[PDB]
């Protein structure tokens, strides 16, 4: 009821079961089982390295032209404004493709208000991507939960210019101290000012999330723990076994 | 227009009056530009809010745009955006922060 | 790169740690069941398949047994492991931020050796750009170039041990030039910007300028910037990126 | 590696097979109605591949 369940015990261990005289019975299964473990171990190793492999394929998005490709990443704009309508008035073949994307697929991707926007992109746990102004982006980044972030190089060229009414004398002398402030870079200190020190995350804590690696300890470290265990169950039947041994 | 992190209120706005109420980005550079063009100045909101568009019908440019061209306002300093509608209504400076059209996504943490 | 840390990098050095050890620990409990003849024993068990000095399971056995299971699993990990790393064969980037660049000292970097650009980290008050310009001034042979072509030339001599700033277009410009092995990285560090310009109180000032902003609205520019550069490109960038696949072994 | 890369591979069945890749050279002939239907294109794939093979 053990001695050779001890056995068998000892044929998992290593390829599977001996000592039988020349097939004698059950040797014949002991070759079934190894040709069995073999299989299994086998199907074992392929589907991790098919894991494996899926997921090195998959790549994160650096373009629009992704979203392009894709369609598993709902993505959208306001539902008015400025923005749209640079789709809306676009002949890239790219932005076109995205603007009739948007105009027809369902439910509509457009949101009332950018809040709203931002809440729908959190929410789908990067499911739905969003896009806005890039510094507006950038300065939503830093806010909490710092759970969103921008990526790729801006789509297109805009700029904020200080506005007077026209022919005014301050005009000029104006824009000289734009250029003054500019060629200065105590702008860029302001930028780093107010989009970052006044922050809520640093500016060096994006990279943080490391890289590619390779193989944490993790998911085999599930494994020395039923080894551990294992190691564990093996010394309590040993000293249960020398207590049979005062005992018997 | 108040908008953060370019203009915001200060949390106890109500102790100060003028334009230590408002503090922000653009606040400062409005420093900066009292600095270089030397002149005392008083900030103000915009009350639509608006950026400022000229509806097709009365033709009329509302916002700040509005507040340029009707005098109301003697300069605005905001993330304006330059438009060519807006470029022949008022006179822009040279931009002074390049921006555009960008890719917000969820932050791809690990599990 | 291979030199034998090629060989461990399906599975991390601290796992390797934790196997040695589990694997002595392993090898200091089979005396008990019995410890100099045990980490031989167990060195007998590593050897081949696991364990075998027990009478039937016992105590023993069950140890082996599951150091087998053990083994196995990590075998078939390494060799997933391994397949993963002979299929995509991503190429990581050596740096994202400039900062980087200044925060690390294996690669040296620097600019033409005239122009607004120097000035511009010479005179820059910013930290990391301060830290930069000490940097690019203290090292010898000297980071600045006299030419962008000289800048070509020891970027293509650099494999990957030297950096080389310079205008962004103008660098995607040589990004579309062969052999195509350059590329750039990271954003602007300033802004900027080419603009037309005019003789004072010309008039043509004001109607060049209201032509600028329509065809720049009307996307022209953008469109015109796809074609003079990635149209005219000698390396596609897609192109050459979907043209990868090759095998063999060293 | 040798039989994953090998199922990846696929066999062309759209231009625009063509037009998302350059290892596989393409063409028509160096002058006839066709070549025109390509100049005169204005489907974004179609423009795409005369683009390529105007520069080629
Ligand atoms: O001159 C303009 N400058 C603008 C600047 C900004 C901001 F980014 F906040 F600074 C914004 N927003 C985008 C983010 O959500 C809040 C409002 C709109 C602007 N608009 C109106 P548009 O037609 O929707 O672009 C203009 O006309």
């Amino acid at each position: 009821i053990f001695n050779s369940l001890w056995f068998s015990l000892g044929a998992f261990m290593q390829q599977g079961c001996d000592i039988s005289p020349r097939s004698l019975s059950g040797r014949i299964v002991g070759g079934v089982w190894w040709f069995f473990t073999l299989i299994i171990i086998s199907s074992y190793t392929a589907n991790l390295a098919a894991f494996l492999t899926v997921e090195r394929m998959v790549s994160p998005i650096e373009s629009a032209e992704d979203l392009s490709k894709q369609t598993e990443i709902a993505y959208g704009t306001l539902d008015s404004g400025s923005t749209k309508e640079f789709f809306r008035r676009s002949k890239i073949a790219v932005f076109d493709k995205m603007w009739t994307y948007m105009r027809s697929a369902e439910p509509s991707v457009f949101v009332r208000t950018t809040a709203e926007g931002v809440a729908r992109v959190r929410k789908s746990k990067g499911k739905y991507a969003y896009l806005l102004e890039s510094t507006m982006n950038e300065y939503i980044e830093q806010r909490k939960p710092c759970d969103t972030m921008k990526v790729g190089g801006n789509l297109d060229s805009k700029g904020y210019g200080i506005a007077t009414p026209k022919g005014s004398s301050l005009g000029t002398p104006v824009n000289l101290a734009v250029l003054k402030l500019s060629e200065q870079g105590v702008l860029d200190k302001l930028k780093n000012k107010w989009w970052y020190d006044k922050g809520e995350c640093g500016a060096k804590d994006s990279g943080s999330k490391e890289k590619t690696s390779a193989l944490s300890l993790s998911n085999v470290a599930g494994v020395f723990y039923i080894l551990v265990g294992g190691l564990g169950l093996a010394m309590l039947v040993a000293l249960i076994e020398f207590c049979y041994k005062s005992r018997a | 227009i108040l908008e953060s992190p370019y203009v915001m209120m200060k949390k106890n706005h109500e102790m100060l009056e003028g334009n230590e109420r408002y503090e922000g980005y653009c606040v400062d550079l409005a420093a900066e530009i009292a600095k270089h063009c030397g002149f005392k100045y008083k900030l103000t909101i915009v009350g639509d809010g608006k950026y400022g568009a000229r509806d097709a019908d009365t033709k009329i440019w509302n916002g700040m745009v509005g507040e340029l061209v009707y005098g109301k306002a003697d300069i605005a300093i905001a993330p304006l955006t330059i438009t060519l509608v807006r470029e022949e209504v008022i006179d822009f400076s040279k931009p002074f922060m390049s921006l555009g059209i960008s890719i917000m996504i969820k932050k791809p943490q690990k599990s | 790169k291979p030199g034998v840390f090629s060989f461990l990098d399906p599975l991390a050095y601290e796992i390797w740690m934790c196997i040695v050890f589990a694997y002595i620990g392993v090898s200091v409990v089979l005396f008990l069941v019995s410890i100099f003849n045990s980490l031989w024993f167990s060195l007998g068990a590593f050897m081949q398949q696991g364990c075998d000095i027990s009478p039937r399971s016992l105590s023993g056995r069950i140890v082996g047994g599951v150091w087998w299971f053990f083994t196995l699993i990590i075998i078939s990990s390494y060799t997933a492991n391994l397949a993963a790393f002979l299929t995509v064969e991503r190429m990581v980037s050596p740096i994202e931020s400039a900062e980087d660049l200044s925060k690390q000292t294996e690669i040296a970097y620097g600019t033409l050796d005239s122009g607004s650009t120097k000035e511009f980290f010479r005179r820059s008050k910013i930290a990391v750009f301060d830290k930069m310009w000490t940097y690019m001034r203290s090292a010898e042979p000297s980071v600045f170039v006299r030419t962008t072509a000289e800048g070509v030339a020891r970027v293509r001599k650099s494999k990957g041990k030297y950096a080389y700033l310079l205008e962004s277009t103008m660098n995607e410009y040589i990004e579309q030039r062969k052999p195509c092995d350059t590329m750039k990285v990271g954003g602007n560090l300033d802004s900027k910007g080419y603009g037309i310009a005019t003789p004072k109180g010309s008039s043509l000032g004001t109607p060049v300028n209201l032509a600028v902003l329509k065809l720049s609205e009307q996307g022209v520019l953008d469109k015109l910037k796809n074609k003079w550069w990635y149209d005219k490109g000698e390396c596609g960038a897609k192109d050459s990126g979907s043209k990868e696949k090759t095998s063999a072994l060293s």
